[PDB]
């Protein structure tokens, strides 16, 4: 599943909460900018195979 | 044997931290604290907590907001942390027992021989825990029958409650539901006779607070809360543990929200009017006292900063009327953490100082002229704490009228 | 790189996200974090003659994206109230503790 989301921030929210009750990880370009954000840095991941 | 066959003895039962707190879980604990307030105690006066103790049925718009622009997202503590709850409801002999015993209750008081032998296998520390935790949930599912008895089931909870070895790590469900039992028991039973059940109660004390910080806000909330109550109603058999409390708010890190947790300890603690100092802990008065009151010193977060000025000026009017030899040194301590803000930032000075003089008027007379020069610079709630600080000081005051004057008091 | 008295206030959120892009590493000694509903008072000091002036400056959430806050000033002349890019559902506004 694609997200299209145009803005760079706004959308943590659906992320977070899609991680937490499918218990995927959505994957972006960067995610060193929530490096001392502990509750969105691990819903987030470089990884392509997911 | 009969209850080692009907009992696994070999599932890792998992006990999570409840996280999402229903609404009864709260009134419960306010209840219990309405009983062991005056039906056993009669004052109907109950403590005043200081503002950061003030409590909620829901969640300020901050918190709600929160999931959108993650106004607490920053890692800002430093402390390292981790129906399927009720798998032991769901057992096959579960309701069978409680029916059971629901039936054959209503079919100085002892023990018949049934409680007897419940008591043998729950009491014991060499069962297996899956019996006991099985035990413990038959007598939380059936504590009304157990109440006219509960002088001696008192002290099986607790030694399960304080074990090392318990269902999960952590304060997790059983223990916060088997507290609210014995805390509902307190009506007709104290754990104030046997010393057993005092170091008990120390132990379980000890571990409350070992474990009470939760990123999670409402189940940090929730803890507090159930520590609180049992400060509450034991607060005449538990020996505070000062050394935690003071490793909890000194860290020493201007960056960091940990001595809240500390601060708020050392609150709950002066608000039911006990000592906020033992000479028993390896640590001596002045040093406690000193990395107390340096979190003044911390103005990044009004948590840390406003909370140890509140239970600074708590400390300081309890010491006021004991008459104690260390009032002079504390005054003098806090004085010169005031003045070191004072012209600096002189906005952190006058909040602190409000909540100093919140409950401890005697330390504005030093500060009047200070708040009456910062007065006219002053807006918003600024203004408002600055004239909070010179109406807790009226009467004292020779000559107010001209101050005031002075001050364009009118347009004010 | 010529004043000394002039900084960057925002969210503490959002200096975390302006400082990890490399753009804007330069304002890393010039971004003052302050805390969501803590009345501060921002000294607006003029660089080149001795001038000050005091204002209080108070951070609401906005509930927009991550570091969104509103900017409640309070000085001489008057409150005003800077909501840049909020979201707030029918009913919210009489529930923020620092607008009443
Ligand atoms: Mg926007």
């Amino acid at each position: 599943v694609w997200l299209n989301c145009k803005a760079a921030y706004g959308y943590e929210y659906l992320f977070t909460n899609l991680s937490e009750e499918l218990g995927v990880q959505v994957h972006v370009n960067k995610l060193d900018m929530f490096r001392n954000m502990p509750e969105i840095l691990h819903h987030l991941t470089t990884d392509r195979n997911t | 044997l009969i209850f080692e066959n009907l009992i696994d003895l070999k599932r890792r039962y998992n006990f999570p931290v409840e996280v999402e707190v229903p609404m009864e879980r709260k009134k419960k604990y306010i209840e219990i604290r309405k009983e062991a307030r005056e039906a056993a105690n009669g004052d109907s006066d109950g403590p005043s907590y200081m503002s950061s103790l003030s409590y909620l049925a829901d969640s300020t718009l901050s918190e709600e907001m929160s999931q959108f622009d993650f106004s607490t997202g920053v890692q800002s503590y430093s402390y390292s942390s981790q129906l399927e709850m009720d798998e032991l409801n769901r057992h096959e002999c579960m309701a069978p027992l409680t029916a059971l015993v629901k039936h054959m209750h209503r079919s100085p008081r002892d023990l018949p021989s049934w409680m007897k032998f419940l008591h043998g296998k729950l009491g014991n520390p060499i069962v297996p825990l899956n019996i006991r935790l099985f035990l413990a949930k038959l007598v939380i599912n059936t504590e009304e029958v157990f109440r006219p008895y509960a002088k001696h089931w008192l002290s099986p909870l607790l030694q399960l409650a304080a074990s090392e070895n318990n269902g999960g790590e952590g304060i997790h469900y059983m223990v916060v539901e088997i507290v609210a039992t014995i805390l509902s028991w307190t009506g007709l039973a104290t754990p104030t006779g046997v010393p057993k059940d005092e170091v008990l109660a120390n132990r379980l004390l000890n571990f409350l607070m070992k474990h009470v910080f939760h990123p999670k806000r409402a189940v940090f909330r929730h803890n507090l809360e159930i520590i609180k109550t049992l400060v509450e109603c034991w607060k005449d058999c538990l020996s505070i543990p000062y050394r935690l409390i003071f490793e909890k708010f000194s860290g020493k890190d201007p960056n960091s929200k940990d001595n809240s947790v500390g601060i708020q300890l050392l609150g709950i603690v002066m608000a039911n009017d006990l000592p906020p100092y033992d000479p028993q802990c390896g640590i001596q008065s002045s040093e406690y006292f000193q990395a107390l009151v340096n979190n003044m010193s911390f103005v990044r977060y009004k948590e840390v900063y406003a909370a140890a000025a509140e239970v600074l000026g708590l400390i300081l009017r309890y010491v006021m009327e004991r008459k104690n030899i260390l009032e002079e040194s504390l005054c003098e301590l806090v004085a010169k953490q005031l003045k070191q803000h004072q012209n600096t930032m002189e906005d952190k000075f006058i909040v602190c100082l409000n909540k100093v003089t919140k409950s401890f008027p005697p330390l504005a007379d030093r500060f009047m002229n200070a708040v009456f020069f910062l007065l006219p610079k002053f807006h918003g709630v600024l203004k408002t704490l600055c004239l909070e600080v010179v109406l807790c000081r009226v009467e004292g005051m020779t000559e107010l009228y001209f101050q005031l004057k002075s001050k364009d008091f009118v347009q004010v | 790189e010529c004043s000394l008295k002039v900084y960057l206030y925002c969210s503490p959120v959002t200096k975390e996200l302006l400082l990890t892009s490399p753009k804007y590493r330069f304002w890393k000694k010039r971004i003052i974090s302050i805390e969501i509903e803590t009345p501060t008072q921002i000294s607006l000091v003029d660089e080149a003659s001795g001038e000050k002036e005091e204002i209080v400056v108070t951070l609401l959430p906005a509930g927009h994206c991550p570091g969104s806050v509103m900017f409640l000033f309070q000085g001489n002349n008057g409150t005003v109230l800077y909501t840049g890019d909020f979201r707030l559902a029918q009913g919210e506004a009489a529930r923020m503790e620092l607008l009443h």
